[PDB]
């Protein structure tokens, strides 16, 4: 069907912001962890 | 906020599990430079950069960039996902396997070991299939000089590929037991996000030359964050259906209906599925009929993107929607007299919950379909282009993150 149940709890109204803050932290962490994993294998070449 | 992680990580119990998780992905990244005996990686890279070998995008993404340089895990942990989907179809259709499925602790780990032996065998095939149909294909198009289309190569790739997959699949299941979150999940996740930092770096080096402007780029990074947010908003979002219990032991509660039940799996699933056509059809270079087949499902092109987006919908809906929901819930309310206020107990409860879950779950799916489709549009109007930030790129990254963070607290409650 295509009817709306808009009245739904979004138990986070602006805890969304801290959720997003958690996700962006997780990725950017690993991102830099795994980003250097490249150069750490570069100075291991010679 | 940044320290809310710090202290909760400064407890050595988990700090050890992170330093193992990171270590296993380190050795996985180490293997990425272990080239397959007879393969000319410079030719492979050249090919992947041409328009012809463009379709291999998603394949090289979920390989973690291993295909790009035929490592011992050329395809990565992806053959294992293929086995996971095969055996979880056969668990449904074939009933004898359904018996073993529902058969408790050790019974659930036997299917797990028929899938584990499913995957490793599937690596042998895929390795051979590529060595035969693609790698030594034309003049040994991608063979280093000295190497030849003989069975010596065939066998030596099959070995490199079974060695690589076995190594890796073992590495996977350690990240589950002795590490954070889920192995496989985190492996896929690693493949995508590795290629992020240099990309982000190279994009701002080319903003300087005058090729890119900071208006478009700042729009793109804004959107990634926006996307990251919307999904975070949606995961948190619930609809509470009020219950109430009879007289002691008589008070009110709520049964929560989420928009998307931990949608980590249907997404990696859908991705795998979409690659099946590409993987079989594309490595036949000279065959036009097959190149059509493969180029149809290419997720960059609108045809493939549409096939991709219909897939993420379906896989998400069927995942979230089927969590042995309505009919048991309606009956279980019998245990100690429970009811949804105002709504008749029994059939009308079933049809009530059914309706709600149906109409809800659907919005959950549709949303995830925008997250798949939109990046391309956004990528197209922008000069920036990469499969790593291609929605399916995002949805798994965001996916594994949440899956991993959620699994911390469930045991961090216990610990
Ligand atoms: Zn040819």
């Amino acid at each position: 069907a295509r009817a709306e149940l808009a009245r739904v709890t979004w138990p986070t109204r602006e805890q969304v912001v801290e959720g997003t803050q958690a996700i962006l932290l997780f990725t950017l962490a690993f991102m830099v962890i795994l980003g250097l994993y490249d150069t750490v294998f570069r100075f291991l070449i010679g | 906020m940044v320290k809310a992680f710090w202290s909760a990580l400064q407890i050595p119990e988990l700090r050890q599990r992170v330093l193992f998780t990171l270590l296993v992905l380190a050795a996985y990244r180490l293997g990425a430079f272990i080239p397959t005996p007879g393969v000319d990686l410079d030719k492979i890279q050249e090919f992947l950069r041409t328009a012809q070998g463009g379709v291999f995008g998603i394949i090289n993404l979920f390989s973690g960039g291993n295909f790009e340089r035929f490592s011992i895990f050329a395809l990565g942990i992806m053959p294992y996902i293929t086995a996971a989907i095969i055996m979880q179809i056969l668990v449904t259709v074939v009933p004898a396997l359904e018996k073993l499925s529902k058969e408790g602790e050790e019974g659930r780990r036997i299917i797990n070991q028929y899938t584990r032996i499913g995957g490793i065998a599937l690596g042998a095939f895929q390795g051979f299939f590529l060595a035969t149909a693609f790698l030594g294909a034309e003049g040994g198009r991608f063979l280093l000089p000295g190497w030849s289309p003989g069975p010596f190569f065939w066998f030596v790739v099959v070995v490199t590929q079974v060695a690589g997959i076995a190594l890796l699949l073992w590495m996977a299941e350690r990240i589950t037991e002795y590490g954070i979150g889920n192995g496989t999940s985190l492996i896929i996740f690693a493949g995508i996000v590795v290629e992020w930092l240099p990309q982000i770096l190279r994009t701002i080096g080319l903003i300087r030359t005058g090729e890119v402007n900071l208006v478009a780029f700042l729009f793109f990074l804004a959107f990634i964050v926006l996307a990251f947010a919307g999904m975070a908003a949606v995961q948190q979002a619930e609809r509470r259906i009020p219950v109430q219990y009879a007289r002691y032991g008589g008070q009110a509660t709520y049964i929560p209906i989420k928009l998307n039940a931990a949608g980590v799996i249907p997404i990696i699933f859908a991705a795998a599925i979409l690659q099946i056509p590409i993987f079989l059809a594309a490595p036949f270079q000279d065959n036009p009929v097959l190149q059509g087949i493969a180029n149809f499902f290419n997720p960059t092109r609108p045809s493939g993107l549409f096939i991709e987006v219909l897939l993420v919908i379906l896989f998400t809906y069927v995942y979230t929607a089927v969590q042995f929901d309505p009919k048991r819930i309606a009956e279980s309310l019998r245990e100690y007299g429970g009811f949804i206020p105002g709504i008749r107990p029994g059939e009308p409860t079933v049809k009530f919950l059914e309706h709600i879950v149906s109409r809800l779950t659907l919005w959950g799916a549709l949303f995830l379909g925008l997250v798949t489709l939109l990046p391309q549009i956004i990528q197209n109007l922008t000069g920036i282009h990469s499969i790593a930030f291609s929605g399916i790129g995002l949805l798994i990254v965001v996916g594994v993150a949440l899956d991993t963070l959620r699994q911390v607290e469930s045991q961090l409650m216990l610990r």
